[PDB]
């Protein structure tokens, strides 16, 4: 099975520069071409450059010839894209995909890719989440289901992943997509629905997991009390 | 009949 | 170079989407389609023009004909709602391009009314000195909704910042918006609104600093 894992998310200041990796393995990794696609928060996608495992051989589009390099590393299975002298409006998604294509492939185009990697540029620094509960009050049920959360307060950059009772619960659970503030930091929210009656006796904790700033909080919600 | 191309440099008639 | 799709194709379900792709060196280059939905990598569902990867559908198809391919969803479906864009290369060969893309929307989903949950500041954000009131929108649709706050019975627009719509998997749509205060300021108020207005219908629900239920 092709398996293409991409390196993690990044932030950096403007002038850095990023090395993205994206490792390869299923099959001969010096038969296949390998791409590099970018897409923007909200924008198209757009097509990078592509290398060839093999021979190392590159191009690159219009947009990012002369700030990318695209590289490939055979005894380690792995190809890489650096992005030099990186601006605030770089922030961006990047994606590698295998080309399929082969003179005895009966298939071409881009069938596997890989998972994504966010890249933000700011010059503002790391910021690890301040998490608080969102407990539910006796007029905010909504009947035998009610709904309590956690609330994560002013981090950066993203991404943050929410789980509930260390993934012992995902069928209620809605995450919310976060918002960006005009401080420059993010905040989410994560909600799970439960049974009303499970409120004062089962135990309720948020998984909140912020790679960026190598932070985890486990938060404990507890029904309202006064 | 088209050309088809899967890298940089590589490409072949079908 | 451009390979020009429009921005938006609406279709019925059970009848037959054609998203149409033009561009001036079609007629010698190979044309790829992609579907991307939302938050996940895209997926090759075209390609040659008119060939279909194992695992795709039978009600994927394409052509191509002169300087336009044309993706072809017949029977279409929900689960067929997405972003799509074609590919191809430029003139030389050496670069690829998508193209502008194209929003595939699917009609007579059922109206949904917006589910509101509004949690006050918590007692241990207010005991860290801080407070955000926080309004969450979910299992609405279609995917427009207008949010506005209130301080007891004043608008309120200091401190407020709200997210634009996403597609739910279940393919609703969800929202949230945040209103950050003093702790000063949550005391002095007999309660705050979250207005959430949809097609029309607005759900209001308050909370109260003298709510410690
Ligand atoms: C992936 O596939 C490769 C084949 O190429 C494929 O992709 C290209 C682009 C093209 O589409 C082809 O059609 C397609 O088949 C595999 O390549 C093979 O690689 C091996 C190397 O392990 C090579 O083996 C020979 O090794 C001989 C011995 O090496 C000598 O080196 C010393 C030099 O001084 C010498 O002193 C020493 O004593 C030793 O004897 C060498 O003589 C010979 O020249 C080769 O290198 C195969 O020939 C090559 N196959 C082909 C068809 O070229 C590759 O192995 C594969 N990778 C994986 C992980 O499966």
């Amino acid at each position: 099975q092709v398996q293409l894992v991409q390196s993690g998310a990044e932030v950096k200041k403007p002038g850095a520069s990023v090395k993205i990796s994206c490792k390869a393995s299923g099959y001969n990794f010096t038969t296949y071409a390998m791409h590099w696609v970018r897409q923007a928060p909200g924008q198209g996608l757009e097509w990078m450059g592509w290398i060839n495992g093999g021979n190392g051989d590159t191009r690159y589009s219009q947009k990012f010839r002369g700030r990318v390099t695209i590289s490939r590393d055979t005894s380690a299975s792995t190809a890489y894209m650096e992005l030099h002298s990186l601006t605030s409006e770089d922030t961006a998604l990047f994606y590698c995909a295998r080309e399929s294509g082969d003179y005895y492939s009966e298939i071409s185009g881009a069938l596997d890719w890989g998972q994504g990697t966010l890249v933000t540029v700011s010059s503002a620094s790391t910021k690890g989440p301040s998490v608080f509960p969102l407990a539910p009050s006796s007029k905010s049920t909504s009947g035998g289901t009610a709904a309590l959360g956690c609330l994560v307060k002013d981090y950066f950059p993203e991404p943050v992943t929410v789980s509930w009772n260390s993934g012992a619960l995902t069928s209620g659970v809605h995450t919310f997509p976060a918002v960006l503030q005009s401080s420059g930091l993010y905040s989410l929210s994560s909600v799970v629905t439960v049974p009303s009656s499970s409120l004062g006796t089962q135990t309720y904790i948020c998984n909140v997991n912020h790679k960026p700033s190598n932070t985890k909080v486990d938060k404990r919600v507890e029904p309202k009390s006064c | 009949r088209k050309r088809i191309h899967i890298g940089p440099g590589r490409a072949f008639y079908t | 170079y451009e390979l020009t799709q429009p921005p938006s194709v609406s279709v019925s379900p059970g009848q037959t989407a054609r998203i149409t792709c033009s561009g001036d060196v079609l007629p010698k280059k190979y044309a790829y389609w992609y579907q991307q939905k939302s938050g996940l990598a895209p997926v090759l569902v075209i390609y040659e023009d008119n060939r279909r990867p194992s695992g795709i559908p039978e009600r994927f198809s394409g052509s191509s004909s002169g300087t336009m391919a044309t993706l072809t969803i017949s029977g279409a479906q929900v689960e067929d709602e997405g972003d799509y864009y074609c590919s191809s290369t430029d003139s030389s060969g050496d670069h690829y391009v998508f193209g502008t893309g194209t929003k595939v929307t699917v009609l007579g989903q059922p109206k949904a009314n917006p589910s509101v949950t509004l949690f006050p500041p918590s007692s241990e954000e207010l005991q860290a000195n801080k407070a955000t009131l926080v309004c969450l929108i979910s299992d609405f649709y279609p995917g427009a909704v207008t949010v506005a706050w209130k301080a007891d019975s004043s608008p309120v627009k200091a401190g407020v910042e709200t997210t634009t719509p996403s597609k739910q998997s279940n393919n609703k749509y969800a929202a949230s918006s945040y209103l950050s205060l003093t702790p000063e300021q949550w005391k002095s108020h007999r309660s705050y609104s979250c207005q959430v207005t949809h097609e029309g219908s607005t759900v209001e629900k308050t909370v109260a600093p003298t709510e410690c239920s």
